[PDB]
DNA sequence: CGGGTTTTTGTTAAGGGCTGTATCACTGTGTAAGACAGGCCAGATC
DNA sequence: GATCTGGCCTGTCTTA
DNA sequence: CTGGATCTGGCCTGTCTTA
DNA sequence: CGGGTTTTTGTCTGGCTTCACACTTGATTTGCATCACTGTGTAAGACAGGCCAGATCCAG
DNA sequence: CACAGTGATACAGCCCTTAACAAAAACCCG
DNA sequence: CACAGTGATGCAAATCAAGTGTGAAGCCAGACAAAAACCCG
């Protein structure tokens, strides 16, 4: 409507937004754990992993009647930390701390 | 149109004790016609008759649809205005030129429950089942093909007059037979019609009943316990979930009804009946029903399905013959309302009006949906202001002037 | 609380081992009301379950249950032994509402009452709260209804129905103690917003427990 | 480093009109089963 | 042959 | 004079119809 | 029913703008089509039938 | 001391006008 | 023959360039017509 009436593009089309979404979603920023995570893959591009986690759905196996979707926990934490970059930077700048410091930050998460 | 809305929660605060219900009232223009030369011609007809974008709201209140006193106390001014406007002409300026308007009112978006409640007739479980003719439930299980529209507003008022005055001084049952089941004074002049949505819902529910009876092979076992019927219904529900990908719902709705009426549905159901003749019976039954449905469900049957329209009487007679012959175990001495209506009143309805599906009450239900949305996200959360806000927002949403600014491509 | 009982390896809430932080029973929690520390870690639940499974002392059902303090499921989630403030407020509001119902009916004077009397008492209370507090009857205890029900004017409106006068002062002191204890477990930082309530919390809690034990025996006896 | 001269920048009062923000009274999300004490009949019994 | 025991039930309270 | 066979009234209760 | 008095405008006229105006062709960006479902239809009333209760009639 | 809304109303705030004065920031010359 | 949406997924159509020299529609100096809508004649 806006494009047809105003004869210009004040807003962007849908595909541009779709392409921009892939930055905020998990599985887009590189990272690595210095102690390797036991029983956890080190790949860093996984998105929405299936919730069933490869549960056996054969007819002989225990029946399955649920569906689920979810992310990788560590990838979710990485994405959440990268979302709050500006806030952490401003907090360090306001508390009389040099921004280039790379001390061992401690994070507390409520489940 | 009009309908009652249940499950409307009440808010905290001050004010009178508001019941947990809601009743709306709306109207919709259909066709504008000018008298040019020596005949008539239409100027603007509604392309989407059942669309929510043309259901203009008029009145809104929070009361029970069975609270007759409050309902009449609210709706009497509107009916008085309608009666006063039914014999006047309007002068209106269009583009700088005065124009002349005259109206023809028609109320069809009323479900049978409200029709019975307003027209002063008896309930749905009455012996006088039809609201158009004067037959009982017994003859409605024998003739099925020969009836005629008789009921009317003025006749209802005269009947009520006779019921109150009792001129002949006769007994209660004789007076009931003389009045044909009228025990209240009508106050809304309506026209005899058939709601398409509720008709389809009732037909689908009755078919579902017929299917779950045919699974148990009741045509040879007249005796059946309680758990047997429940088992049968559970087996039917599981088979439908497995084949038709449908969900067993407790109360019949429209989409389930639409997806149920299909030849391959009966084909899948035939996997449960070991017989062979009953398969032919059910298949011919569904074939007749699907050949008949577009007569009363299409938008304009005179153009979209002339073959079904001209060949309707023979199909209805064969349908009644099939009911009386093979389904004698259930349809001997009792029959639903919509079967009688569909089989004995719709040809006259098309020949008198032209269409039925265009006069349905779908747009009213979409307006109920819009009401449930607006009352929750487009109103001030207070009893004193919520209804005004909802009404104004819905009137703005229905306006076509704002809608014209959306088709900016053509 | 329900999910905590489930995942941590505990029974339902209607049992005798009520608290998920201390391991006291129903009677001992209805007697003391004051002094209770916390000894309930996550590995402790695993040890409890292992004792319950292996039964090294070859005890009976009741003895082993008393030893394990009611553990019959292997834990699988490490949770923090804290308190949910929202459900706590809801439960306190519901309990208070029940106490108002009982106070209206004079249960301490007549320990016997039929169901119909309870129905009429609840209807009278609901109608009074509707005519004097702009509230409506609700099936389950709400959240806003809780916050709005906990006011001095509500106590006044309820006392407008009680014929006695000592009950009035009892309810006044009850609500005053509860309002004095409320801001401790509801603020984002009590040590910097309401330090007086925090410093005076123990005394207020002890007086609250003493009030319940003395002048509310008809309900909280055992 | 000042007069003579110049171009920018307020400043008062009263009224008009467009824009932004506080204020009012409220809501929707915290919603099914299990533990337990007391009463009670069927039945083995000494 | 009454006499407790056992299990069966059943209403109430506790989280939702 | 009494008891004794028996006969509708209405009530309550599933059941069918629309929502 | 038509002689004066003002708007309302293409025109001449050639010499000057900023604009207009032909193949590529590989990506690149829009614009439209396609496909499995959906929510609004959501509590009472009429009626037949079985059942005792107390009334209805019958007997020595 | 959950907290993000939710539409209408009132008022502060911030633009506008005229009207003479009055102060501020620079360059010729002495 | 309810219907106005729900999403992604895919394919089809516009574009868009950076190169390039020519072609074309206004704009101007006055200025007397060429109608054309007013007065009423
Ligand atoms: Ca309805
Ligand atoms: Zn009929
Ligand atoms: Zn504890």
């Amino acid at each position: 409507t806006v494009k047809a009436i105003t004869g210009r593009q004040i807003f962007q089309p849908l595909h541009a937004l779709r392409n921009a979404e892939k930055v905020l979603l998990p599985g887009y920023h590189p990272f690595e754990w210095q102690p390797p995570l036991k029983n956890v893959s080190s790949r860093t591009d996984v998105g929405i992993i299936d919730g069933l986690s490869g549960l056996a759905s054969s007819v002989d196996e225990y029946p399955v009647d649920t569906i689920a979707k979810r992310f990788r926990y560590d990838s979710a934490l990485v994405s959440a930390l990268m979302d709050m970059e500006e806030d952490i930077l401003e907090g360090m700048r306001s508390q009389d701390l040099d921004d280039y410091l790379n001390g061992p930050f401690t994070v507390v998460v409520k489940e | 149109s009009c309908d009652g809305m249940g499950d409307v929660s009440e808010k905290h605060g001050s004010g009178p004790a508001v019941p947990e219900k809601a009743v709306r009232f709306s109207f919709t223009v259909m066709r504008i016609t000018i008298e040019h030369g020596s005949q008539n011609v239409k100027v603007f007809e509604e392309p989407k008759p059942n669309s929510e974008l043309c259901c203009k709201p008029l009145c809104l209140m929070l009361a029970d649809e069975s609270d007759h006193e409050t309902l009449t106390a609210i709706l009497s001014p509107l009916i008085a205005e309608r009666e006063a406007m039914k014999s006047s002409e309007l002068t209106l300026e269009m583009g700088g030129i005065p124009r002349t308007f005259k109206f023809i009112f028609r109320g069809t978006g009323y479900d049978e429950k409200l029709v019975r409640e307003v027209e002063g007739l008896e309930a749905s479980g009455s012996v006088y089942i039809c609201t158009l003719c004067d037959t009982t439930r017994l003859e409605a299980s024998q003739n099925l093909v020969f009836h005629s529209i008789t009921r009317s507003h003025a006749e209802n008022l005269q009947r009520y007059e006779v019921w109150r005055s009792n001129p002949y001084h006769e007994s209660v049952e004789e007076l009931r037979d003389r009045v044909k089941g009228v025990s209240a004074k009508p106050f809304i002049e309506t026209v005899p019609s058939i709601d398409a949505l509720h008709c389809d819902i009732g037909n689908a529910a009755e078919f579902y009943k017929i299917f779950q009876l045919e699974i148990g092979e009741v045509y040879k076992h007249p005796n059946a316990s309680k758990e047997e019927r429940k088992r049968w219904q559970a087996t039917l529900d599981k088979h439908l979930r497995k084949r038709m990908n449908l969900k067993p719902i407790m109360r019949m709705n429209g989409n389930f009804a639409r997806k149920l009426m299909t030849q391959e549905t009966v084909d899948a159901v035939c996997e449960l009946i070991p017989s062979e003749e009953r398969h032919e019976a059910l298949r011919e039954l569904m074939d007749l029903y699907l050949k008949m449905k577009p007569v009363w469900r299409s938008s304009c049957p005179a153009k979209e399905c002339p073959e079904s329209l001209c060949q309707y009487s023979f199909n209805s007679q064969r349908f009644a013959e099939l009911l009386s012959t093979k389904f004698k175990y259930r349809y001997e001495g009792k029959i639903t309302n919509y079967f009688h209506k569909t089989l004995a009143h719709v040809p006259e309805i098309i020949e008198r009006d032209g269409s039925i599906g265009a006069w349905a009450s779908e747009g009213n239900q979409s307006g109920n949906k819009l009401f449930r949305r607006f009352r929750k996200m487009n109103a001030r959360q207070s009893k004193c202001y919520e209804m005004e806000d909802v009404l104004k927002h819905h009137w703005l949403y229905t306006s076509k002037y704002l809608q014209k600014f959306m088709n900016a491509h053509n």
